[PDB]
RNA sequence: UUGGCACCUCGAUGUCGGCUCAUCGCAUCCUGGGGCUGUAGUCGGUCCCAAGGGUUGGGCUGUUCGCCCAUUAAAGCGGUACGCGAGCUGGGUUCAGAACGUCGUGAGACAGUUCGGUCCCUAUCCGUCGUGGGCGUAGGAAAUUUGAGAGGAGCUGUCCUUAGUACGAGAGGACCGGGAUGGACAUACCUCUGGUGUACCAGUUGUCGUGCCAACGGCAUAGCUGGGUAGCUAUGUGUGGACGGGAUAAGUGCUGAAAGCAUCUAAGCAUGAAGCCCCCCUCAAGAUGAGAUUUCCCAACUUCGGUUAUAAGAUCCCUCAAAGAUGAUGAGGUUAAUAGGUUCGAGGUGGAAGCAUGGUGACAUGUGGAGCUGACGAAUACUAAUCGAUCGAAGACUUAAU
């Protein structure tokens, strides 16, 4: 099956509406300052120490 | 089982056995996510064979543990079942379940996979 | 028996030896037939002895079945080969003689005549 | 008529008077109260609230419904009774129950015999138009390129559309369904449980709604 | 094993049987109300098999009557069965018979304990 | 239906039967209600209402058609590109090979037969089946719920009893009412009877390895063979089409004139179908006409007449299954039994290892229904569900009633 027709920008830019990515969900690590994602280490010098 | 983890049944057996045998050399290595929570239930119910010291014990615990010649303890080519029973067992004489910890460290270059660290506490 | 095709032993004295069955009786498209119901049936062996010759088309009971039947106390009976007995118009057997058991329930106030011929009930 | 709740423990099987099998599904039946009643003059027709299973008071965290919010913990305190979840509406039942908490037994189920049992759930997901709507397949032999795949959806170009309300491919199960006409073995007290013949719909520890038969 | 449910078992529950193994001689006593009276009839055979469970615990008696076989399953507890004894024992190494189906003669036979 | 015409398509609209899945018409094959009869009864023959449901397996033939066998309450006729090949098949006819009869001087042809013979395509749009986000419903939230609408369901047999009664020379045998138990179909479910059960238990063959013997492991379909827990399942186990109202068709009427009688109709008043509208089951307020009930919340700044955050509540992330492609829905996050481990049970397998004793041995018997055991039921914070972050109100104007 073949497209019968060419598509439009408009019906092309409709279709990519939800095609995005959302913030990685960190936040903010009491020992090291920096910030790190949820339930992990902090990359930078530090541990975890739940 | 469990969870496949992606392989066929003969080569998963040979896996969770490798894996088993590392956190007894080692006592710490990196792994997946996935494979982290399979091999906490291997190597936890392999210490609970320590415990007992039979001879049943013993060649209860010679299915799963690989030949390999830890250098732990220093001399005398020590194999992975002679780490256990010892050692390792004495550690957690008092300890009644959970003898295993994992840390996340998050997704790794070009896989996006879950990086972990499994340790014994 | 059980189907359109199935070959069964005739158990009665009579010169039927094997038979094939053609219809079941009851309703339309009726699928299936358990012990104490009537069919029809083609001889296929025939004893010289009896009266039934190669080819006759014929009517039959289902006395015997390897399924099996289940009963309301909770009880099952089930049996190691199959068999039929040839029945006339009005319920009545080609043959004065019955081998083998017979399931115990025909005496549904018409096979009178088939539980007291058979040996063992 | 009347109506209680309940969760679906399991089968079971039950011997006769003279003996036989009667096949039995355990459904316990606790602390069941009226936490409303409804009128003509309000809302223009008669019934009564039900709770089936207390929970927990007001918390601070309350972040896995264990714990009623201050909405339905208020809901709860004008019946003066506990917060309970699972809240359904009986409409059959006479409203000759007062409005205020009150508790309701199994007991009140003796010599019933006649009643009929509301599922939630069945839980396939399953999608194959074999296995959803009881289609045929096609030959497995033969050099046959269909097996388990539907048929035609419709006509050639008099039409030119798929008429609605075709079979086809989708999630399966997990419907309300309802089926009438049961009985009751037998009400046991210091359990509350009630004994029901035959086989009701939902998985364990699913709720379960008995009603007095219709017909 | 809901506590909900050997609550409502404990009702249903018989212990005068006689506890037996699979692979021995077991005779039946089996009331049946077929006709106008009452009255008792006895099923001799050999045990093959015996599942497990609470209530709904069946056996399997299998015998021969002339040349066929005749297989009989009865619930553990149920109340038409009058009393079971055990006639003889035999020395089997499992837990289900099912190749004695296919054999007969001298070789459907169970040496004795 | 066989044709007549040659109006669209030759820079392509794939022909016969069968399979899967349907849908519509009434000129009705079965069931429901009636009139007439050369209708005694039991069975019929005609015509009139009626489309709710039902309308079977085989042999021969590529076959449609047709014949035959055994059943059934009955085995209806047609439309849909003689429905359906981007859903399947390719036995028939119309490719290249070969042969027969026949025809032609011949290369070759059939008013004819026979045996072989490549069926491609990742779905853009409308359509259909499922499932999420956004905004709306003049404050923001959590539960319960009314039903304008929409879909599902709708079938029927054999015996018993009234009664061997009515009817009839006898044979033969009821209407109307009341029970029992099946056939096909539709749905829930796994306690039973079975199937499966690739991280459960047990037997055994060849070869390699753990230094050797004993005890184990790898590889040969899961090496092979006998059993089997949870889950999923039919052929297994329950249930369903029940019982009634209202308006009608074909029919039968009462009263009654136009037409002094008569007459169902013109006024008026009834009775009367498996069909129609309801009663039974499911979805349903995006029903923009956006409904109803109950409970929870309520300030600080401003000269904007309007803003900011927080509240009630809901999510990011994390442990999971009663749910599941993903998401969504449910059970939980240290005031914690959500999932592992640990400790006891249920079910499954059927007598572990070591030692002892008896035989020259292969083996057998004891301590011991031992040992082992994924998915099932309990108890127990021992290991992970840390610490944190985001979103979310302060209620428009006019007229009546106070
Ligand atoms: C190949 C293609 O792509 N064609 C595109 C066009 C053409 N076409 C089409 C299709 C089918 C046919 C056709 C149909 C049936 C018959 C009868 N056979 C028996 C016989 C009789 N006498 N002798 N044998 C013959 C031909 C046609 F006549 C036309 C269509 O549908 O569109």
């Amino acid at each position: 099956a073949v497209p019968k027709r060419r598509t439009s920008k408009t019906r092309k830019n409709k279709r990519r509406t939800h095609f995005k990515i959302s913030v990685p969900g960190m936040t903010e690590c009491p020992n090291c300052g920096e910030y790190k994602l949820s339930h992990r280490v902090c990359k930078n010098c530090g541990s975890y120490n739940g | 089982g469990y969870r496949k983890l992606g392989r066929t049944s003969d080569q998963r057996k040979a896996m969770l056995r490798d894996l088993a045998t590392s956190l007894i050399i080692s006592e710490r290595i990196e792994t997946t996510e996935a494979r982290a929570k399979e091999v906490r239930s291997v190597v936890e119910k392999l210490i609970t064979l320590g415990k007992k010291g039979d001879l049943a014990s013993r060649r209860n615990a010679a299915k799963t543990l690989r030949n390999v010649e830890i250098l732990n303890e220093d001399e005398t080519t020590q194999t992975a079942l002679q780490k256990l029973f010892g050692e390792i067992a004495e550690r957690y004489t008092e300890r009644q379940g959970g003898y295993t910890r994992i840390l996340k460290q998050g997704p790794r270059r070009g896989d996006g996979a879950e990086s972990v660290i499994i340790e014994l506490v | 028996m059980i189907q359109q095709e199935t070959r069964l032993k005739v158990a009665d004295n009579s010169g039927a030896r094997e038979v094939l069955t053609i219809k079941v009786l009851g309703g339309s498209g009726r699928k299936t037939a358990n012990i104490g119901d009537v069919i029809v049936c083609t001889v296929k062996n025939a004893t010289p002895g009896g009266v039934v010759k190669k080819g006759d088309v014929v009517k039959a009971v289902i006395v015997r079945t390897k399924s099996g039947v289940r009963r309301n106390d909770g009880s099952y009976i089930k049996f190691d080969e199959n068999a039929c007995v040839i029945i006339r118009d009005d319920k009545g057997p080609r043959g004065t003689r019955i081998f083998g058991p017979v399931a115990r329930e025909l005496r549904e106030g018409n096979f009178m005549k088939i539980v007291s011929l058979a040996p063992e009930v | 008529t009347k109506g209680i709740l309940g969760r679906k423990i399991g089968m079971t099987q039950v011997f006769g008077e003279n003996g036989e099998l009667i096949p039995v599904t355990v459904v316990e039946a606790k602390e069941n109260v009226v936490l409303q009643k409804k009128t003509v003059e309000v809302d223009g027709y008669n019934a009564i609230q039900v709770g089936f299973e207390d929970k927990k008071a007001y918390k601070k965290d309350a972040k896995s419904n264990k714990y009623a919010n201050k909405p339905a913990e208020g809901h709860a305190k004008k019946a003066d009774a506990a917060p309970k979840r699972f809240i359904r509406e009986f409409r059959n039942v006479d409203v000759d129950a007062y409005e205020v908490g009150q508790e309701v037994s199994v007991d009140t189920f003796v010599a019933g015999d006649v009643i009929d049992v509301t599922g939630v759930s069945k839980g396939k997901g399953f999608q194959g138009a074999i296995k959803r709507h009881g289609q045929s397949r096609g030959p497995m032999s033969h050099g046959s390129h269909f097996h388990r795949a539907p048929g035609s959806v419709g006509m050639a170009s008099d039409a030119s559309r798929v008429f609605k309300g075709q079979k086809m491919p989708g999630r399966m199960g997990g419907n309300t369904v309802t089926v009438q006409n049961l009985e009751v073995v037998q009400v046991d007290t210091e359990n509350k449980v009630i004994l029901v013949k035959g086989n009701v719909p939902g998985p364990k520890k699913g709720l379960v709604e008995i009603r007095t038969s219709i017909k | 094993n809901h506590k909900l449910i050997e609550a409502v078992t404990k009702s249903q529950l018989r212990t005068d049987l006689p506890s037996f193994r699979p692979g021995d001689t077991l005779r039946v006593h089996v009331r049946i109300i077929e006709g106008t009276r009452e009255r008792i009839q006895v099923f001799e055979g050999v045990v093959i098999k015996r599942r497990g469970g609470g209530v709904s615990e069946t056996f399997t008696v299998r015998k021969i009557s002339s040349g066929v076989g005749v297989e009989r399953t009865f619930p553990l507890h149920t109340p038409k069965i009058e009393k079971i004894e055990v006639k003889r024992r035999g020395k089997v190494r499992r837990a289900k018979l099912y190749y004695l189906r296919s054999l007969r003669g001298k070789a459907a036979r169970i040496q004795e304990i």
